[PDB]
RNA sequence: UGUGUGUCCG
């Protein structure tokens, strides 16, 4: 009778309990989702400061980039409209890329501004600047001859004509910064500026075993006074090294060389 | 007989409702700490946000004027 | 009389404008100005009768009509120029020359007994010593054509006076030479021999004006021709001739002192090097400068090549050679020489490249620059330089300016960081910063290698102000005597309305910045703040910005900016902030030599994150200024503003300067087609533009310092080497420290060094570009060890002696206010002092004194220019003709007693001197003792008190109550006084200038001096940190005689004239001087009789004066003993033992103090002969409460009220005696700042006024290189005889005596190792512990000083508290 | 006892049905939740890794350009100033560039 | 026998009312996590903003700078 | 009659 009922009444509980199990177990999948769904969003959490890093430091860059900037920034349209007539760059500052204008600046169809042209010159004339040629000067022929000429007593002396002749051949071999170099090493360390010349005409490789100039001369009138006593007669196979420093040919098949 | 299985089925009833009771409890302290590790830091982040927006609009309103 | 009084030296620049008018009233043809204006236009009043007068025509009657340009003919004149005409003046210059001659015979021989004195003397002297002085003056050059040239300029100044109508003219005739002189114009009549030829047949001179045709035909038949120039070229030949004869008189004597090799050039290189350059100058006409100014360039670059000669040693002076070649081709080609004058024009840089001389002698010739003269300005070229590089168009690069700008910020809060305890409290948002956080939170602050990535965190950086805007604490800066620009309603009434042909409708009162500063009704420091900030300097009438010209150069033209009152104000308002605020983050100073500095010590401060090897490279800032833009300096000037409480004030200058009219105030061209029609809108031509962008010298130097000094800072950061700078004059000194290892021996470090170095350079080169200023590396330099710096030589750690500079500028004649003799006496002996400080040797120097003392005196005793002609002051002030025993007699008493005496041979040895009283009767003694007159000593040390009051007493506590020892400052303070009585509307002035504001002045003054024991130095202290001393110093702004001569307020005073008090003046004193028994007493001599002693007798001397205003009281605190009287030497050999220390020291024995010689030589430029070529190795309580950034005032009260306790430690009174002075300066009662003042607990107060304190920094007066081989043992002192023994000058004396005893011996020649120098028992005391005690209190109101400026301020506590 | 047993087991099936329906409920509510993903999350993710990247481009572009200096930039800074303080344009004649 | 079924029975009703306030606590504070709700909503559309303000930004950048 | 012909910032 009442052992029955309970029977039933206790296998409907069961039953229920059954379900109540499948409503957990479902609970608790819907919370696993929820948790690997959720997992992504503690990882912004760190790339959050990154954004933050580089929205703040944009934020300095632009902000003091437009602080410098006046009320007439001459948008691009403004001032290429400008530059068409009357040429002259517009009133206020402008804004251009590095690449971009040096692009307009290599063609010869825009008819960039002058004025802009030699300051973008001056800006990027000074890019090309190293450890070394940064005080190097430049040496020309006229200059290297000027510079030896002015540590020399004296004028028409064949040391002038020696002087000469390096300087060309230094011009046509192009090698003159290593003789000035080693000249005004020569020069400092004490000896004479002859003695120096005779270094120069004694050490440099390019002069070993060279055959001195030929120069087509009238009379005794062109060659200076002082060098009267330096004429000596030609011997076979002259040599720089020797003591050459040049050659006259006068118009009646006569030879003459200078010794120093 | 009947009652003393009647015990026992009510017996492991009752165990397996303690059970999933546990369980549902450390599933419940587990969203609870991951709650807690996401209540201070959003706020950190949020004021952060709220302060980038605030630079950024300052920006723009100033660059507004200019075209 | 006259309100006129011309200078006696050249101090302005040379413009021929003007003449044009000249040669238009003689009827003569010249053309000096590019103005076609002048050619048309009507002359003055004067100038114009010229046509009318008998002299005039009679001179111009046998010359061609064409002239030419004087700039051609300097030359010619120098060398043709002797005396041996007639003059008109009655005594000539070279009548009095022999005397002169003697006196510095005595001169020298009186140097040589002091020294013989002392124990310095010499070894193996040479009998024929004094012969071959006499010799060396006499076989000088230019002795005679100073003559003649000082006879000119006397004529040509006493002329210039005479405005009136009725001037005269004067006429000399010398031989080949012709002058006529008429009212500051000179016209110059010369034979045409002498002229240089040209191909064409024609001078030099007239290529530039005049065709080979029509010269040829104007001249014909004619030997002499006709020049004129004005009255500053005179003076500029005067000057000329002087520095000539100084520098090789200097030349010739110092080859007598050291035969085998002198530190001076030569005598016969340097007449070459003149006369190559006035050849050059004869040929090229004023074009020559060009050249003449690669002197300098030279110099330097054979001084860089005396070192290890690296590669790139030799490229500075390959640089110089090309420029200077490139730039002699250039500016001859046009011209048409002769191949003879093309080959002997280019001597001049021949001889300079190939010298051959030590670098100390090369050093020297730097210093004859400008012994050649001055160029010819012109406005129209100076206009256009300025106009280029100022309205030129830059590109910038913005990433470079806003890392500048992060490394400004970061400078500025670092320097904050470093004082003033912790961080500044940085407001706004603190997230925008993520990485600094950290640093605040913990309370630090970045290092330096990690400041890389967190740069622009430095952005976002607030604050409140840092700096106060009431910090002025002097108020002699705005006014100055000095002059400003006009209003722009009146901008053309500073021309001559004769040249502008049109009458201003608009003229100007006043033009100066005294005549202004009195009629500002309402003149305040935050009304000048205000009227800044409201931008009241845009309005239509405060622009102008006129230019002017600048001074003696090399230049084609410089110019300086001038600006109305209130503009001139406000700039002066900002560098006076940024002076004492920012700019103390960015120190441009240091002047450190690694070569001079501890080894370890170096090495700590070159570590970034072991030997450590330094290089340096020197730029040039002088062409920045034109090189600043708005676009670049906006945000630094914003972040200023922001730093303190203004918002438009340092930006003043960006705001006003481009709206102005650029021209320049010159009184005789005005700028061209300027007409009365075309006048509230003037046009732009050739002199004159309307748009500037770029900055102006001199105005916002301290900002431009500032961020030179960031870019630099950012370089540094930018590149991992340790970078410092210095910034003097127009020049910036980088040194670049390098660190290496152990093991690197000594060969590659210079290599490496000089690496870094052009590294460094070539970085620096490309980010100032980037900012927009270039940099030009044909003209940089790099070295490893050679450093020259303003007024600084250095190489490798030698210095390098440079006193030509100095010693050849010394002359009779100099602005001293009225010609005063006592003035330029002081000047000379100020110069000398300078010279001597410099070099290794004495004699010519002082010789060169010398011989200028006398020749002073004696052309103003008979040619001063404020009386009549004829007037002699040494006949009438006597009676009877003024001789030489008198004069010698009067030049020998020192200046303490009143005797014009200014050549102390005591400062051979240190600057400052511990009492002057005792060292000058230590000076009178000796000098009486050399010659046989001993029994004068006490009637010239007698004399007779004067009348003085506690005013003057408290001016110079070490002085003395004679009236001859006064200066002229007391007659113009009452002068300038007695103006302010019936001037000065200013409001603000005449509160502070009361009606009882003296007789306050001698309250105070009397009762600072009633204490017992009577100190002055305490009492001089303290009297100027009143009211008082802010009247003194407004007072004290006179500087020359033309102002008190010609100013408007001072003399329409009525009354007497100045120029009679003057006169009358000048009279008294000269009186005073070269009596002798006329101002002596018979009392003081007997109680000075039978002392034999130097400090007793000038105690008794001090106690006797100030007798009425020292009662009884004793006086403490003022006599200090002379060094030489203290010890004495003994020199000991090597081997030797001390006679003092050991025959007579047995019972207790002597205290002595020890010098011996280091024998480390280091190293040595050129050899070790000489002592002075080398150097060795060895270095030669808190507040309670600090305020932050606190107010003049306050700090003024705060130092004020601890001297006050700190003094009277020993009374109760402390409490009671500090408040009456405290209540005219703070807002703040006693018993509140005293918890702000430094705690002090020590004794002998007086030595902690003398030394502590440190009223002179003392130093010496001898070169450096001695003192590293020398080390000094004081501790044998012992109980040191707490003394009066100063430790300072003891060093300074032992150091300059060893110098001055061996410096012409050598090295190996020098026999002596050690010196002892014993204290002698005489001169020596012991000082106690007092303090002084006051009974009364001084019971005076000053509670009616509430005012601004430097007086009593409201709530001082607004800065906030640490 | 049957009565009574009856009574307090049907009152337990009742309480537990009861439990049942509030937990399926509690679960269609979280369901419901998360059926968006919460909304914003991956979107938002996206957009900051969107956004990091557009100011980094932005930041390194910055680093190359070239700026020209105009004249006009201190009048109109000098305008804007005077406009600032005391709202009215500066006193006549006009500045060097009124534009 | 009836003792213990009463006792079983009155250990099952103190069981099921454990359950009972166990799943009320349980729903109670599930209903708590609308807080994790606050930074969802609002927050997003400062983001959104961010973004747009960005995105103007760079149309603007577009504007002034001359670029290809 | 030629306003003090000029002589500034450090
Ligand atoms: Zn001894």
């Amino acid at each position: 009778h009442s052992f029955e009922e309970v029977v039933q009444t206790l296998a409907s509980l069961a039953t229920v309990v059954q379900q109540q199990t499948i409503a957990s177990e479902s609970l608790e999948q819907r919370i696993t989702s929820l948790e690997n769904g959720l997992k992504p969003v503690y990882d912004m959490a760190k790339t959050i400061s990154s954004l933050n890093r580089v929205c703040a430091e944009m934020v300095a860059k632009y902000d003091l980039l437009v602080m410098t900037t006046g009320r007439a920034t001459a948008t691009a349209a403004a001032t290429e409209a400008y530059w068409a007539e009357h040429g002259q760059p517009p009133p206020g500052p402008s804004l251009y890329e590095e690449s971009a204008i040096r692009g307009k600046i290599e063609s010869r169809d825009e008819t960039v501004p002058q004025s802009v042209r030699e300051a973008f010159n001056n800006l990027d004339s000074t890019t090309s600047l190293t450890e070394e040629n940064f005080g190097k000067p430049d040496i020309s022929a006229k200059d290297l001859r000027n510079i030896m000429y002015d540590h020399l007593p004296g004028f028409g002396t064949a040391f002038h004509q020696l002087v000469q002749v390096i300087c060309k051949l230094g011009k046509d071999s192009n090698s003159l910064d290593i003789i000035h170099a080693e000249f005004q090493a020569s020069l400092a360390e004490g000896d004479s500026p002859q003695c120096a010349l005779i270094q120069i005409t004694k050490r440099v490789p390019i002069f070993q075993d060279a055959a001195p100039p030929v120069i087509h001369i009238r009379s005794r009138g062109d060659i200076p006074r002082a060098c009267q006593k330096s004429l000596r007669p030609v011997p076979p196979s002259p040599k720089i090294d020797r003591g050459w420093v040049c050659v006259f040919q006068l118009q009646d098949g006569k030879t003459l060389g200078l010794k120093i | 007989n009947h009652s003393f299985e009647e015990v026992v089925q009510t017996l492991a009833s009752l165990a397996t409702v303690v059970q999933q009771q546990t369980i549902a409890s450390e599933s419940l302290e587990q969203r609870i700490t991951s709650l807690e590790n996401g209540l201070k830091p959003v706020y950190d982040m949020a004021k952060t946000i709220s302060s980038l927006n605030r630079v950024c609009a300052e920006m723009v309103a100033k660059y507004d004027l200019l075209v | 009389q006259h309100t006129q009084y011309p200078d006696a030296r050249l101090s302005s620049p040379i413009v021929l404008d003007q003449c044009d008018l000249v040669t238009r009233a003689c009827g003569l043809y010249s053309s000096y100005s590019l103005n076609p204006q002048l050619r048309n236009c009507k002359l003055p009043k004067h100038i114009y009768r010229l046509k009318y007068d008998v002299t005039v025509t009679k001179f111009l009657s046998d010359v061609p009509v064409a002239t030419l340009p004087i700039d051609f003919i300097v030359p010619i004149l120098l060398k043709a120029l002797s005396g041996n005409g007639f003059c008109p003046v009655e005594p000539r210059c070279q009548q009095f020359l022999d005397e002169i001659i003697k006196y510095t015979m005595q001169d020298a021989l009186f140097l040589k007994y002091y020294l013989k004195n002392v124990g310095a003397q010499e070894d193996c002297v040479d009998d024929h010593f004094q012969e071959k002085i006499l010799s060396s003056i006499q076989g000088n050059e230019f002795l005679h054509q100073m003559f003649f040239w000082y006879d000119l300029a006397i004529l040509t100044r006493r002329g210039r006076l005479n405005r009136g109508n009725s001037r005269s003219t004067w006429f000399v005739h010398d031989d080949l030479i012709d002058i006529l002189g008429y009212g500051d114009y000179v016209f110059w009549k010369i034979p045409i021999s002498l002229l240089p030829l040209n191909t064409q047949g024609i001078p030099h001179a007239a290529m530039d004006w005049y065709q080979t045709s029509v010269f040829k035909e104007a001249v014909q038949g004619h030997t002499h021709i006709v020049s004129v120039s004005t009255a500053d070229v005179l003076i500029m030949c005067k000057d000329l001739i002087t520095c000539r004869f100084n520098t090789t008189l200097i030349s010739k004597i110092a080859e007598v002192e050291d035969p085998v090799c002198s530190d001076y050039p030569n005598f016969k290189i340097v007449s070459m090097l003149y006369q190559s350059g006035d050849y050059l100058l004869s040929i090229l006409g004023s074009d020559g400068y060009k050249i003449i100014k690669f002197l300098e360039p030279l110099c330097l670059a054979k001084i860089q090549l005396c070192s290890k000669y690296t590669e790139r040693k030799g490229r500075f002076l390959t640089q110089m050679h090309l420029a200077v070649n490139h730039t002699l081709e250039e500016i001859t080609e046009i011209r048409a020489l002769k191949p003879s004058q093309a080959h002997k024009i280019r001597e001049f840089h021949r001889t300079l490249i190939r010298l051959e001389m030590t670098p100390q002698q090369l050093c020297e010739l730097f210093s004859i620059q400008k012994h050649w003269g001055h160029p010819v300005l012109h406005s129209e070229t100076a206009i256009q330089k300025v106009k280029k590089h100022a309205t030129v168009l830059k590109a910038l690069r913005p990433i470079v300016i806003f890392e500048t700008y992060c490394v400004f910020k970061y400078s500025i809060a670092k320097h904050y960081f470093d004082s003033q305890g912790s961080w500044y409290s940085v407001t706004s948002d603190r997230n925008l910063t993520p990485g600094l956080n950290s640093y605040i939170k913990r309370n630090q602050f970045p290092p330096l290698p990690m400041i890389k990535e967190l740069l622009w965190e430095f952005y976002h950086l607030d604050h409140p102000p840092l700096f106060s805007t009431k910090i002025i604490s002097d108020l002699s800066i705005f006014i100055k005597d000095r002059a400003t620009a006009v209003e722009r309603t009146c901008w053309d009434a500073v021309f001559e309305p004769n040249v502008l042909g049109y009458n201003p409708p608009h003229k100007f009162s006043t033009k100066r910045v005294p005549e202004q500063f009195l009629e500002q009704e309402n003149f305040s420091i935050e009304n000048v703040l205000s009227y800044a900030q409201k931008l009241e300097y845009l309005l239509p009438q405060y622009r102008n910005f006129s230019f002017s010209l600048k001074e003696k150069e090399l230049n084609v033209g410089r110019t300086f900016g001038k600006l109305p009152y209130p503009t001139r104000n406000v700039q002066t308002l900002c560098e006076a902030l940024l002076a004492d605020g920012l700019a103390k983050a960015f120190p441009s100073n240091m002047m450190v030599v690694t070569e001079r500095e501890q080894k370890e010590s170096l090495l700590h401060q070159a570590s970034w994150h072991a030997t450590v090897r330094g290089s340096s490279f020197v730029t040039d800032l002088e062409k920045y200024n034109l090189a600043f833009r708005y676009e670049f300096t906006a945000p630094f000037i914003e972040y200023c503003n922001r730093c303190y409480g203004v918002k438009n004030v340092f930006n003043w200058m960006h705001y006003t300067i481009p709206q102005c009219y650029m021209h320049v105030s010159d009184y005789y061209n005005p700028p061209h087609n300027l007409t009365l029609e075309n006048r509230n809108n003037p046009p732009e031509g050739p002199s004159s533009y309307r748009g500037h962008m770029g900055g102006i010298e001199g105005l916002q130097q301290k900002l431009w310092t500032s961020i030179s000094c960031a870019q630099i800072s950012l370089v540094e950061i930018k590149t991992g080497f340790k970078l410092r700078s210095a910034v003097m004059g127009d020049n910036q000194c980088i040194t670049v420290l390098s660190v290496f290892p152990l093991e690197t021996d000594a060969d590659e470090q210079e290599q490496s060094a000089e690496d870094n170095a052009a590294r460094v350079a070539a970085s620096l080169a490309k980010v100032t570009s980037a900012c927009g200023i270039f940099l030009k590396p044909d003209e940089t330099f790099v070295h490893s060890g050679f450093i020259y710096f303003g007024k600084k030589q250095y190489l490798n750690g030698v210095q390098l002696p440079q006193s030509l500079k100095t010693a050849t500028r010394m002359a009779p004649l100099s602005d001293a206010i009225f010609d005063d003799l006592q003035g330029t006496l002081a000047s000379i002996g100020t110069a000398f002092e300078r010279s001597i400080s410099e070099t290794r040797h004495i004699f010519p120097c002082r010789i060169t004194a010398a011989f200028h003392t006398f020749f002073s005196v004696r052309i103003l005793q008979y040619h001063h220019l404020g009386f009549n002609k004829g007037f002699d002051l040494g006949q009438l002030t006597l009676g009877k003709p003024l001789d030489f025993g008198t004069i010698s007699l009067a030049l020998a008493v020192p200046q303490v007693l009143g005797g014009l005496s200014f050549l102390n041979p005591e400062k051979c040895f240190y600057r400052n001197l511990g009492d002057p009283v005792t060292s000058g009767l230590f000076q009178l003694k000796t000098y009486l003792r050399m010659i046989e007159m001993d029994d004068l000593f006490l009637p010239l040390i007698a004399k007779n008190p004067g009348n003085c009051t506690a005013i003057d007493f408290v001016l110079n506590p070490s002085g003395l109550n004679v009236p001859g020892s006064q200066d002229l400052t007391s007659f113009l303070r009452q002068i300038v006084r007695r103006t302010i009585t019936l001037s000065a509307k200013n409001k603000l002035i005449n509160t502070l200038f009361h009606a009882s504001a003296d007789f306050e002045d001698e309250m105070v003054c009397k009762w600072l001096l009633s204490s017992t024991p009577v100190m002055s130095r305490f009492a001089a202290d303290i009297f100027s940190r009143t009211p008082s001393g802010k009247r003194l110093q407004i007072l004290g702004y006179l500087e020359g005689t033309r102002t008190l001569l010609a100013s408007k307020i001072i003399n329409n005073n009525t009354e007497t004239p100045v120029l009679d008090r003057l006169r009358k003046i000048t009279l008294q004193r000269w009186s005073l001087w070269f009596s002798y028994l006329d101002h002596c007493d018979n009392i003081l001599a007997e109680a000075l009789t039978q002392i034999t002693c130097t400090v007793d007798l000038a105690q008794i001397l001090r106690e006797y004066s100030w007798a009425h205003i020292l009662e009884g009281r004793p006086l403490i605190g003022a006599t200090l003993p002379c060094m030489i009287e203290q010890f004495k030497v003994v020199w000991l050999k090597p081997y030797e033992q001390c006679p003092q220390c050991s025959n007579a020291k047995q019972p207790g024995g002597k205290p002595f103090v020890s010098v011996a010689v280091k024998k480390h030589i280091v190293s040595a430029w050129p050899n070790a002969s000489r002592i002075s070529w080398t150097i060795g190795d060895g270095i030669p309580g808190q507040p309670a409460i600090k305020p932050k950034c606190p107010s003049a005032a306050l700090r003024e009260a705060i130092e004020l009220a601890s001297r006050l306790t700190w003094v009277t430690q020993g009374s109760s009174n402390s409490d009671l005696l500090i408040k009456p002075f405290l209540e005219a300066r703070v807002n703040l009662s006693v018993q509140e700042i005293l918890q702000m003042t430094p705690s002090h607990y020590s004794g002998n107060i007086v030595h902690r006024y003398n030394d502590q304190y440190s009223p002179h920094s003392f130093m010496a007066n001898r070169m450096s290189n001695s003192a590293t081989r020398l080390i000094v043992s004081t501790n044998t002192l012992g109980e040191f005889s707490d003394s009066n023994i100063i430790f300072q000058n003891v060093i300074n004396y032992a150091v300059a005596l060893f110098d001055i005893k061996f410096r012409n011996t050598e090295a190996t020649d020098i026999q002596y190792n050690r010196a002892h120098l014993h204290l002698t028992k005489c001169c020596t005391r012991e000082v106690p512990a007092q303090y002084l005690t006051y009974t009364s209190t001084l019971d005076l109101d000053l509670t009616r000083y509430r005012e601004n400026e430097l007086i009593y301020d409201n709530n001082p506590l607004k800065g906030g508290l640490n | 006892h049957s009565f009574e047993e009856v009574v307090q087991t049907l009152a337990s099936l009742a309480t537990v049905v009861q439990q049942q329906t509030i937990a399926s409920e509690s679960l269609e509510q979280r369901i419901t939740s998360l059926e968006n993903g919460l909304k914003p999350v991956y979107d938002m993710a996206k957009t900051i890794s969107s956004l990091n990247r557009v100011c980094a481009e932005m930041v390194a572009k910055y680093d190359l350009l070239v700026m020209t200096t105009g004249r006009a930039t201190a009048t109109a800074a000098a305008t804007e100033a005077y406009w600032a303080e005391h709202g009215q344009p500066p006193p006549g004649p006009s500045l060097y560039e009124e534009s």
